[PDB]
């Protein structure tokens, strides 16, 4: 469970690293699909 | 901000003491405009009570 100002996004691991964007969510949020793989919003 | 001959930047560089690090003109700017779109969460609840 992640708060966002888009909202609230479930199904999703939060992390403290940046990279560059690959699927826009909004509010400055984008999300991926990385490395036993699992999706990652940043 | 050092000495750039005389040139005052103050004006259009963002001044460190405020949130947001933004410009003078900028927050007039922003003032200036009115929008109906304050936030982007309004709940259940809200438009229920009110
Ligand atoms: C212009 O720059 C000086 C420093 O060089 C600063 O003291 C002054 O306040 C600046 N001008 C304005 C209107 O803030």
């Amino acid at each position: 469970v992640f708060q966002t100002r888009a909202g609230c996004l479930i199904g999703a691991e939060h992390v403290n690293n940046s990279y560059e964007c690959d699927i826009p969510i909004g509010a400055g949020i984008c999300a991926s699909y990385q490395t036993s793989q699992s999706i990652i919003a940043y | 901000i050092k000495d750039f001959g005389g040139f005052n930047f103050s004006q259009i560089l963002p001044d460190p003491s405020k949130p947001s690090k933004r410009s003078p003109i900028e927050d007039l700017l922003f003032n200036k405009v009115t929008l109906a779109d304050a936030g982007f969460i309004k709940q259940y609840g809200d438009c229920l009570g009110d």
